[PDB]
C-alpha cells in the first residue's frame, strides 16, 4: 500500500563513457556496458537535505514565477 | 531483480549493476539502451519537470494559492511539489522495470483515500500530472524546446507511448 | 594566494518567514529577526556530492544547449 | 568578524548568524538587507549564472567543444564550470563582507599564471566572467526575464554597481 512514508525508488542513470569516472560502486566495470551503471535506492523525498532546502527553493520559485515557461 | 530488493529491503540502501551485469540486465527489457536513455531523460531533469507541471496546475487555476487554496502557504506548495517527484520516481521505476506494480502497490494503493482526507483537490492532481506527462514524452522524444538530451538518433515513440500509460495508471487512480 | 585546492566560500541566505522552519543553528528566530539566517563555510566546490553528479549534468548540457538562452 | 575566521580556520567548518547578531552583522555594511537579497540572489541562481555564463562562452565560440578544443571533453568542461562557480562564489562572499579582501587574496593572487601555464585561454575568461557580471547584475536590478525575485519594491542600483567592480577586479586580474 501506499504507506505515507514519502518514500519513492530513486534512479539514477551514469554514462561516464567520455572517461571521467564517480566513485566505484559496482563491480561490474570491463567490456561494451564499460562506463555505464544505474543505480536504484528507496528512500523518503526530503524538503532537503545536507543543509541544501531543495524543494523549498522550487517553492519560492512557483509563488514568483508560475506565470514564466521554462520549456520555451 | 537487484533492485527489487531495494524496494523490500529494511533501508533501501542503494543497488548498482554496471557492466556485465547491466548488461544481463538490459535483456529483461525491450529496447534496453533506448530504456536507460529514457529513464536517464526524466530522473536528470526531476526538478524542472516537477516544477513545470505544479506551476502550470497554478497557472492555469491561481485560486489554488489564494488563502486557503490548496497550496497557499510555502509549507503545503513544497508538499506537492514533494508528491509530485515522489509520483515521478515511481513512474521512472516503471519505465526501468517495464512494468507498474510497485507504482501501482506501494504509490497508488490508496492514495486518492489520502488525498480525499487531506482535502487534496483532484482536479489540480490531475493537471499537474497531464502536465508531467507531457513534459516527460518532450523530453524522451528530445522535443524538449529549452533544453534538448544526447542520444544516437532514432525513434523512441514506443517507450514513449509505454511512460503515457503508466502516468494514465496515475490519472485513473487519482480520478 | 590562490591554493589550487579549489575551496571557496559558500554563503547561503535564509528567509523563512512564511513559518517553515529549518533546523536550529543559530539564535535568534524570534522577533524581529524571525525567519532570518545567514551561514557562511570554506570548502571545496566539488564535481558532486552524495551520489549526484551535479556539475557534470551541468556540463553535458552545455555540450548539447550551449545554442539555448535560458535567460528568456 | 566570525566569518572572517571561518575563511581562515583549518577545516572551514560553517559558522551561522540570526537574531541580534545580524542585526549587528547588517549595521557594519551599508543597505544591510538590500545586500542579503542581493547575496541570496547570486548563490540561489548559481547554476544558472555559471551555465549561462559558460554557454554563453561556447556559443560565441564552437570550437571550444570540437576535438582540439579547451572544454572539449566533460572532464575539462566540468572544470571550467568549476571554476566559474568558485569565482562566483567568491564575489558573493566580496558581496556580503562589504569588500574584495579576500577575492584577490584566495582567489585571484596567483591566477593569471596558473591559467597561462595550463593554457587556459584569457579570452574565453574574460567572456565568461563578462557575461556573469551581467547576469549577476541583471538578477540584483530586477532584468532577469526566466526568474523574477520576491523583494520589496526599490532601488538595487548601488549594490549593483558595486558588485559590479568586484567582477571588475576578476576581469583585470586574468587579462
Ligand atoms: C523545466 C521545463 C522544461 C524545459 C527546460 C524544457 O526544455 N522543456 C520543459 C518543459 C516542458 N513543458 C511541456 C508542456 C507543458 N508545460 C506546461 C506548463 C506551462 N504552460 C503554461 O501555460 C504555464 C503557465 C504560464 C506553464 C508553466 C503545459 C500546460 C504544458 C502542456 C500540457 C498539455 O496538456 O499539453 C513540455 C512538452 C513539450 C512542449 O514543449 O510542449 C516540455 C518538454
Ligand atoms: C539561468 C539563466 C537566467 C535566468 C533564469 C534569467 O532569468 N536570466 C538568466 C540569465 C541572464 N543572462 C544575461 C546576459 C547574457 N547571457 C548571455 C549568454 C547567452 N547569449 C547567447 O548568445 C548565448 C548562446 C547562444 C547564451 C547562452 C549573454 C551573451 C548575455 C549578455 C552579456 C552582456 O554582455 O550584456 C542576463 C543579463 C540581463 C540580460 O538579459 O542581458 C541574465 C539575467
Ligand atoms: C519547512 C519544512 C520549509 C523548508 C525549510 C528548510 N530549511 C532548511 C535548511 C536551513 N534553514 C536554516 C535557517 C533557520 N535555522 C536557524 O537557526 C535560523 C535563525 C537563527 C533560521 C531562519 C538553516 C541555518 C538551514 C541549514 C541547516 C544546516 O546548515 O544544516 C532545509 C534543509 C533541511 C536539511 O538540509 O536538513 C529545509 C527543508 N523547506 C521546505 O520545502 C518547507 C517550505
Ligand atoms: C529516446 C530515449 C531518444 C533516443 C535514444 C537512443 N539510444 C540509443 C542507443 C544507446 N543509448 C545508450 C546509453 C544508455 N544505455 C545504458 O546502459 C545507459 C546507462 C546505464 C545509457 C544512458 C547506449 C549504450 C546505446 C547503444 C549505441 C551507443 O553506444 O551509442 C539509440 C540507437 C538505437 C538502439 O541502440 O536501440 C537511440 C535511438 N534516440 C533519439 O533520437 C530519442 C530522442
Ligand atoms: C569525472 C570527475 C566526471 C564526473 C563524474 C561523477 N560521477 C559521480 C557519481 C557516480 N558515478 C557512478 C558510475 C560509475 N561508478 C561505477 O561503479 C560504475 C560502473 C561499474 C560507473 C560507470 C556512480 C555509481 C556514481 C554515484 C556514487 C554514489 O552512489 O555515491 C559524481 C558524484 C560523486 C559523489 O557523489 O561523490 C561525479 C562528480 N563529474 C564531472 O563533472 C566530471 C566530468
Ligand atoms: C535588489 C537587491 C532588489 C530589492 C531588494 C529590497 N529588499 C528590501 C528590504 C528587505 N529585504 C529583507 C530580507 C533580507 N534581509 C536579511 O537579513 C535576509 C536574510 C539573512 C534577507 C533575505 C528584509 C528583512 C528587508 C526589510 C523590509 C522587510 O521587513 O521585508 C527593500 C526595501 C528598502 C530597504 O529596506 O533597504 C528592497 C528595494 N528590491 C528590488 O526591486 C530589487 C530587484
Ligand atoms: C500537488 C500536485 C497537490 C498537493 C499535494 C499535497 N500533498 C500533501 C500531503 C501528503 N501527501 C501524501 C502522499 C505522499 N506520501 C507518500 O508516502 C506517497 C507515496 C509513497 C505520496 C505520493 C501524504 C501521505 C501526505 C500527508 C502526510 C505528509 O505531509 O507527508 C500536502 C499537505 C496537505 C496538508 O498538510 O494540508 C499537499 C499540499 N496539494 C495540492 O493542492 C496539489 C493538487
Ligand atoms: C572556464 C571559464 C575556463 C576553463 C577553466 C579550467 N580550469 C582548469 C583547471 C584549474 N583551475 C584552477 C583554479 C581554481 N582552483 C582554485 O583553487 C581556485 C580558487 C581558489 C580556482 C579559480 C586550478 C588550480 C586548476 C588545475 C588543478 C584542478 O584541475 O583543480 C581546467 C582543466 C585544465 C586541464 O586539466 O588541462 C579548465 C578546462 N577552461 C576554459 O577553456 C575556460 C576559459
Amino acid at each position: 500500500a501506499m504507506r505515507k512514508d514519502a518514500k519513492a525508488p530513486y534512479v539514477t542513470v551514469f554514462d561516464e563513457r567520455d572517461g571521467c569516472g564517480g566513485p566505484t560502486k559496482a563491480g561490474g566495470n570491463s567490456g561494451d556496458n564499460k562506463g555505464l551503471c544505474v543505480k536504484v535506492a528507496m528512500k523518503k523525498v526530503a524538503y532537503g537535505e545536507g543543509g541544501v532546502d531543495r524543494i523549498g527553493e522550487m517553492a519560492r520559485d512557483v509563488f514568483v514565477n508560475y506565470d514564466k515557461q521554462r520549456g520555451k | 531483480d537487484a533492485f527489487s530488493k531495494v524496494i523490500t529491503s529494511a533501508d533501501g540502501k542503494a543497488a548498482y549493476v554496471g557492466g556485465a551485469d547491466l548488461q544481463a540486465l538490459k535483456k529483461f527489457v525491450s529496447e534496453g539502451n533506448k530504456r536507460m536513455d529514457s529513464v536517464n531523460a526524466i530522473v536528470s531533469n526531476a526538478s524542472c519537470i516537477v516544477s513545470d507541471s505544479v506551476s502550470g496546475m497554478v497557472c492555469e487555476n491561481p485560486s489554488l494559492i489564494a488563502p486557503n487554496g490548496g497550496v497557499y502557504t510555502n509549507r503545503k506548495m513544497a508538499a506537492c511539489l514533494r508528491d509530485a517527484e515522489i509520483i515521478l520516481r515511481y513512474v521512472s521505476y516503471s519505465l526501468l522495470s517495464g512494468d507498474s506494480s510497485v507504482l501501482e502497490d506501494r504509490c497508488l494503493n490508496g492514495l486518492k483515500e489520502t488525498y480525499a482526507s487531506l482535502g487534496v483537490p483532484a482536479a489540480g492532481n490531475a493537471r499537474t500530472i497531464s502536465i508531467m506527462k507531457a513534459t516527460v514524452i518532450g523530453f524522451i522524444t528530445n522535443n524538449s524546446q529549452q533544453k534538448k538530451l544526447s542520444t544516437p538518433a532514432g525513434d523512441c515513440s514506443a517507450l514513449a507511448s509505454e511512460v503515457g500509460g503508466y502516468f494514465d495508471k496515475v490519472s485513473s487512480a487519482l480520478a
